[PDB]
This record gives structure tokens, C-alpha cells and sequence, in this order.
């Protein structure tokens, strides 16, 4: 699993000593997270739960 | 600068350090922590 | 579709500019092309990923509402041929063209 | 075979963790990117 | 990268069209988009449809119950089976590589078409006797 975004994080100090981080600008590639799943994995996962079932 | 479209650019306001003093600043967040009341 | 000047004069020297308008240009990305007559046609402008402004070399463009406006730095008497804006649709469904717009260089 | 299916995964940063609704987290977010691997072991189906 | 074109040149009415544009020096032949324009004279272009190499196809709906793209992929050519010429599609027809690049999952859709860099040679479809 991913989150593919080169990210820039900027830090602010929002009163008497209290640090907060916040998101500032992202370097330019905007893409969306995900996860790979091994297809023919997957498929002979299920056969053995039909199989019980 | 133009495309097609899961991040808003946001005008805020802030505190500071001292009581007064107030700051305007910029974040990005995504979709599903922010709604609609622009 | 798409909307455009038939053409445009301009003397060598100045800067010209066509406005390719067009209901799909709410969202969706304009493209650039040049052909000679008698030639082919060719890709003039463009685009690298999303937030990069496509790409700037020797032409720009800028975008106000559902106009696009096409920036020519520097005109010469050497790029005189017929230019056109090219999009989809929103739905991403097809292709359509421009209408076509002349150089006129005096 | 030699293929991968690839689920659409959304980010979040505010969270309300075992539903115990008034406190709420927040996610620093962080800098690189990310990568995490694991394994699958355990499955809920309801009937 | 090269490219040409493939024509009969005459064609009679009322019949059908057979053309193909065959592909060379091109490292990455198999994730590019493969199109075919036509260009009417003095005129504006006129798309025609497209094809990618997982077989998926798209038209010009006005055109589509006449038209069909087909391709071979080991040698680099991509036909074209048009039906029912009218005089009125005499032109200059073009094939063209529509070039995408990819910023992530191509399932997911982070792709975006780059933009047509490539044309073709033109031909002069004449539909006369
Ligand atoms: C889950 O599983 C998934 C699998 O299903 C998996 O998805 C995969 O994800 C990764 C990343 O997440 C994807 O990788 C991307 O792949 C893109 C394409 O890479 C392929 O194509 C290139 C292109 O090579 C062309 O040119 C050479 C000659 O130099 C030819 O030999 C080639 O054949 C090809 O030629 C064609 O194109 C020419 C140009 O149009 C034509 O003229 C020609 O006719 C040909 O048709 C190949 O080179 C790649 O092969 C290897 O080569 C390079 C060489 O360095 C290696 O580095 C590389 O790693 C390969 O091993 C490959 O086949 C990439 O474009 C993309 O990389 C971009 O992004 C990264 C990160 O941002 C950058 O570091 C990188 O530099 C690239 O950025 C440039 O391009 C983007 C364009 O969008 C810009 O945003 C960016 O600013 C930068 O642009 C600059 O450079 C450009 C060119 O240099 C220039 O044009 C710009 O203007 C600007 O200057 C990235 O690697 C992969 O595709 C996914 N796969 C699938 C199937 O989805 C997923 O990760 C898995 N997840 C998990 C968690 O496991
Ligand atoms: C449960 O799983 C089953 C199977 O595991 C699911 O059934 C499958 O569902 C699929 C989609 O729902 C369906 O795939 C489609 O099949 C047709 C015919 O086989 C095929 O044409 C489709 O291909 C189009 O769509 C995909 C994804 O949208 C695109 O990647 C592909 O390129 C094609 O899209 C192009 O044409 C569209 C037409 O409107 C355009 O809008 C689109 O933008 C795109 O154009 C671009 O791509 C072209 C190609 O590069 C390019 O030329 C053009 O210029 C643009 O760049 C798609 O494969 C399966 O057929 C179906 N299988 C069965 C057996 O039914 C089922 O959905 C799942 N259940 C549920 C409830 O979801
Ligand atoms: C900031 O960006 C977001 C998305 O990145 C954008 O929100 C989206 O706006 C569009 C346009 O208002 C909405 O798109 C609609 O989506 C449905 C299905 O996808 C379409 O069928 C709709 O088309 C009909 O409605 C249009 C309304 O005028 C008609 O013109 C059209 O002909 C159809 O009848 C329509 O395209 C989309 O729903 C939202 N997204 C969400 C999650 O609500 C937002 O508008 C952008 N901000 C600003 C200020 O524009
Ligand atoms: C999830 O990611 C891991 C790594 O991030 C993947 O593991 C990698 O799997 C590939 C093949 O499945 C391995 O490649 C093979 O390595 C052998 C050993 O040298 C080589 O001889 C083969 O020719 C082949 O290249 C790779 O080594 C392996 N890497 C690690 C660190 O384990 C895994 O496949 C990914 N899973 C999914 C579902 O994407
Ligand atoms: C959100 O919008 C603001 C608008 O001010 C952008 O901030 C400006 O960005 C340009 C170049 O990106 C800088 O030259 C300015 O100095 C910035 N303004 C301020 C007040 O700092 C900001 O870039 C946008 N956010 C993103 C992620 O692009
Ligand atoms: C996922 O489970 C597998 C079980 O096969 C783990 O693989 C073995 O784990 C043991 C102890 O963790 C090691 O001694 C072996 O060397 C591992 N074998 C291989 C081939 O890796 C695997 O470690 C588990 N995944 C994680 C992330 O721990
Ligand atoms: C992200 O971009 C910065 C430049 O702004 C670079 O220094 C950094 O190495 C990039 N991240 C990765 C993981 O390469
Ligand atoms: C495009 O936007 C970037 C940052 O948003 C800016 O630096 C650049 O000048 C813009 N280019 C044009 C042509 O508007
Ligand atoms: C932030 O504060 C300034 C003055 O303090 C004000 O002009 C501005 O409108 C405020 N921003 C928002 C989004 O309300
Ligand atoms: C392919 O064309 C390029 C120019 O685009 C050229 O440099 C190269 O030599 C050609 N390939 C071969 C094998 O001749």
C-alpha cells in the first residue's frame, strides 16, 4: 500500500508554545493512494472458504 | 492554471503567539474532513 | 462545440491572440495545432502533468470562463498558416475540433 | 495470472477511533512518501 | 519515429475503404493512443475514432454505423474499415499517435493524454468514377 504524493509539511506555532503541523504544498504529482493485490493469490484464497462452507 | 478536477486550497485565520495578533494563512486538506456551510 | 475567430490580422512584430471558446471548455483541457497548407497538421501545444501549466516555450495560453485565449509572442511573417483549438467533451465521450481561424499577417 | 488488482484508497485525518463520539484525533501528516507491507490473515463475513 | 499511410488512391462510390498506417522507431509502440482524422478541403478537421492495444475502441457517433479501426501489433500497423463511400468524404484523411503518459495506476485512471505529436502522410480519398 501507498500514498504516492511527495509532500511538503510546514509547522506554525499557533499560541503560548503549542507547535502544529499542517499539509503546506505538494511537489506536483497529484496521484491517488492505493493497494496491490496479487490476483491468482487471491482467487485460490476462496476456494478453500467455498470448499468448508 | 486549467485541467479537469480531493484537496481544497483554504483561506484561514489564526492566533498567534501573543493574544492578539491574528494570522492569515494557507493549508491544504482533503475531502471527507471539511463540509459544506464559500 | 467550440468557438472561434475566422481570422485574425495582425502586422509583424506585435502580439496576437485567438479566443477559442466553447461550452466544453468549462472543465476540460484545450489543445494547439498548426498546419500548413498542403502539410500536415502539428501539435504546437502541450501538456505535461496537471498543476505544471502544461508547457511554456515560445506560446501560452491563459483561461478566463469559457474562453481560452491563444498568445502569440513575436509574430513573424513565417508563421502564417490556420490554427485551431482542439478539446473533448466533459463527459469524455469525444473528440471535437475548432472551427478554424486564419493568420492574417500584414 | 501475473496480474494485480488495485483498490481506490481514500485519506482521512480526523478520526473518531471505537466510536466514542466528542473526542477527536488529529493526523499529523508526514513528510516522503509511504509504504507499508503486511500480510492477510483474519476475515469477517456476515450471513 | 516514423509513420506512413497506405491508400488505393480512386475509389468508386457506394463502396467500402480499406486503409492502415504502419509504425516504425518506436520504443514504447504498445502505450500510445492510435487514431485516424480526416480533413475535408477547406475545412476544418474531422475525427474519426480511436484504438488502444487492450482492444477498447471509441467513434464519432454520427460515423460509427459505417465505420471500424482494427489493428495488428507485430508489425506496428492499425487498419481502417470504412463502409458506404459518398462523395461527400472525399478528403485528405489522416492517421496520428495520440501519446499519453502515466503518473500512476493506469486501472485507476491516473493517466492523461500527452496530446497528438505525431501525423501522418495525408492521402487524397478521391470517391469519384
Ligand atoms: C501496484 O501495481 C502497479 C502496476 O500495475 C504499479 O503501477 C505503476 O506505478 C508506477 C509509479 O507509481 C508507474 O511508473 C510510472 O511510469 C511512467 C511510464 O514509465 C514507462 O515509460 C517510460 C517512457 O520511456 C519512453 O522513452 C524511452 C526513451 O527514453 C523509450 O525507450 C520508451 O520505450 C518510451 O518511449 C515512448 O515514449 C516516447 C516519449 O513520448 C515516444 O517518443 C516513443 O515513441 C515511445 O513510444 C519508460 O522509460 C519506463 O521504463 C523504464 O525507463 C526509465 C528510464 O529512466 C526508468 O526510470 C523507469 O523506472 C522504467 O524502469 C516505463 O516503461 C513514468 O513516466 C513515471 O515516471 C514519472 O514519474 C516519476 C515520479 O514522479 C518521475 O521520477 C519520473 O522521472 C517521471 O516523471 C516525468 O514524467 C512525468 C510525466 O507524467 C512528469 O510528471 C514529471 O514531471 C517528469 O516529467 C519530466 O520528464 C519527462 C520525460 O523525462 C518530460 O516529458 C517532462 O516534460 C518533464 O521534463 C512512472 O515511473 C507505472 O507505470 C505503473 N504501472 C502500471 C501498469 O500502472 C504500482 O506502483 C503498484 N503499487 C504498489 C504499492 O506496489
Ligand atoms: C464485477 O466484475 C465484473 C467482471 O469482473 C465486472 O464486469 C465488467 O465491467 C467492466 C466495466 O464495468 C466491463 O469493462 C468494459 O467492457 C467494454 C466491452 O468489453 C469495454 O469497451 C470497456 O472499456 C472501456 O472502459 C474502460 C473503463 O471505463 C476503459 O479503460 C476503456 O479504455 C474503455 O473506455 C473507453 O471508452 C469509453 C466509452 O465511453 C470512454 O468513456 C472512456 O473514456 C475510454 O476512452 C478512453 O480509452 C480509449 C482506449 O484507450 C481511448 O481510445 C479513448 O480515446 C480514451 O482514451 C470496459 O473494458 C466488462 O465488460 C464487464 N465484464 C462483464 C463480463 O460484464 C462488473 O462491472 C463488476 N460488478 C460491478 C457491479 O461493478
Ligand atoms: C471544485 O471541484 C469539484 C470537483 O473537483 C467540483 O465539484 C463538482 O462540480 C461538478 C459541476 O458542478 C459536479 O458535476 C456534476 O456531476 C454529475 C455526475 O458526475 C453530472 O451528471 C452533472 O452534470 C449535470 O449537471 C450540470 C450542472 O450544471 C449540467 O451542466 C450538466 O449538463 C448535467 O445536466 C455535473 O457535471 C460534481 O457533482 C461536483 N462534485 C461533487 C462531489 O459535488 C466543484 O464544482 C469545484 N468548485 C467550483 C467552485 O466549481
Ligand atoms: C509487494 O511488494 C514486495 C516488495 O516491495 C514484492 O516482493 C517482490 O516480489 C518480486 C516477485 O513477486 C520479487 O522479484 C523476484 O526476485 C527473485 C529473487 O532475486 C528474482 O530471482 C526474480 O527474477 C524476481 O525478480 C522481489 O524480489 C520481491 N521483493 C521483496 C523485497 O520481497 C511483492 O511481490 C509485492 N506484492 C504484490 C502483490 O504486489
Ligand atoms: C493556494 O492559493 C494561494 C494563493 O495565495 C497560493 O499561494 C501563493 O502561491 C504562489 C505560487 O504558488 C506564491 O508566489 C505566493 O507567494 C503564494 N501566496 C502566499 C500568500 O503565500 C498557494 O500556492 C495555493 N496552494 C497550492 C497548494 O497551490
Ligand atoms: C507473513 O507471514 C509469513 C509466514 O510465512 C512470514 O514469513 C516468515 O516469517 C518468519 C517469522 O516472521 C520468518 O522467520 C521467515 O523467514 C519468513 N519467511 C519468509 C519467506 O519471509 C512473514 O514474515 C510475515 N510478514 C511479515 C511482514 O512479518
Ligand atoms: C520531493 O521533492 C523535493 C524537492 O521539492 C526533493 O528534495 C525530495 O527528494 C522529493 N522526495 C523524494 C522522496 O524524492
Ligand atoms: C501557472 O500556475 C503556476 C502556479 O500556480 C504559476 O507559477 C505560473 O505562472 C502559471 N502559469 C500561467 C501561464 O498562468
Ligand atoms: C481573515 O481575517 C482578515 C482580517 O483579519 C479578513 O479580512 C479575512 O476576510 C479573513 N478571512 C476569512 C476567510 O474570513
Ligand atoms: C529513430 O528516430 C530517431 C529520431 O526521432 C533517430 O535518432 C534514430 O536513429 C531512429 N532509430 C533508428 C534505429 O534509426
Amino acid at each position: 500500500c501507498t500514498r504516492p504524493n511527495n509532500n511538503t509539511v510546514k509547522s506554525i506555532r499557533i499560541g503560548p508554545g503549542q507547535a502544529f503541523y499542517y499539509t503546506g504544498d505538494i511537489i506536483g504529482d497529484i496521484r491517488q493512494a492505493h493497494c496491490n493485490v496479487s490476483k491468482a493469490t487471491w482467487n485460490e484464497t476462496l476456494g478453500k472458504v467455498v470448499k468448508q462452507l | 492554471n486549467i485541467t479537469d478536477d480531493e484537496l481544497k486550497n483554504c483561506s484561514f485565520n489564526m492566533t498567534t503567539e501573543l493574544r492578539d495578533k491574528k494570522q492569515k494563512v494557507y493549508s491544504l486538506f482533503y475531502r471527507l474532513d471539511v463540509v459544506q456551510i464559500k | 462545440e467550440l468557438t472561434q475567430p475566422p481570422s485574425v490580422s495582425v502586422s509583424p512584430g506585435q502580439t496576437a491572440r485567438i479566443t477559442c471558446s466553447g461550452a466544453p471548455l468549462t472543465s476540460r483541457f484545450t489543445y494547439w495545432y498548426r498546419q500548413k497548407p498542403g502539410q500536415a497538421p502539428v501539435l504546437i501545444i502541450s501538456r505535461s502533468s496537471q498543476r505544471s501549466s502544461g508547457w511554456s516555450g515560445r506560446f501560452s495560453a491563459s483561461w478566463s470562463g469559457t474562453t481560452v485565449t491563444l498568445t502569440i509572442r513575436g509574430v513573424q511573417a513565417d508563421d502564417e498558416a490556420d490554427y485551431y483549438c482542439q478539446s473533448s467533451d466533459t463527459s469524455d465521450s469525444y473528440k471535437m475540433f475548432g472551427g478554424g481561424t486564419k493568420l492574417t499577417v500584414l | 495470472s501475473n496480474d494485480s488488482i488495485t483498490l481506490p484508497c481514500r485519506i482521512k485525518q480526523i478520526i473518531n477511533m471505537w466510536q466514542r463520539i466528542g473526542q477527536a484525533m488529529y493526523a499529523p501528516p508526514i513528510q516522503g512518501v509511504i509504504r507499508c507491507v503486511s500480510n492477510i490473515t483474519g476475515l469477517i463475513l456476515t450471513r | 519515429v516514423q509513420l506512413r499511410e497506405s491508400g488505393p488512391g480512386l475509389v468508386k462510390p457506394s463502396e467500402t475503404l480499406s486503409l492502415s498506417c504502419t509504425v516504425s522507431n518506436d520504443s514504447r509502440p504498445s502505450d500510445h493512443s492510435w487514431t485516424w482524422v480526416r480533413q475535408s478541403p477547406g475545412k476544418a478537421l474531422e475525427w474519426i475514432g480511436d484504438i488502444h492495444y487492450n482492444g477498447a475502441t471509441t467513434y464519432n457517433p454520427s460515423l460509427r454505423s459505417r465505420v471500424r479501426i482494427e489493428l495488428d501489433q507485430s508489425i506496428p500497423r492499425f487498419s481502417l474499415k470504412m463502409t458506404s463511400m459518398t462523395a461527400a468524404d472525399t478528403g485528405m484523411y489522416y492517421c496520428a499517435r495520440n501519446a499519453i503518459r502515466i503518473y500512476g495506476v493506469v486501472a485507476l485512471g491516473e493517466w492523461f493524454h500527452y496530446g497528438m505529436d505525431v501525423w501522418g502522410q495525408g492521402t487524397a480519398v478521391t470517391v469519384s468514377s
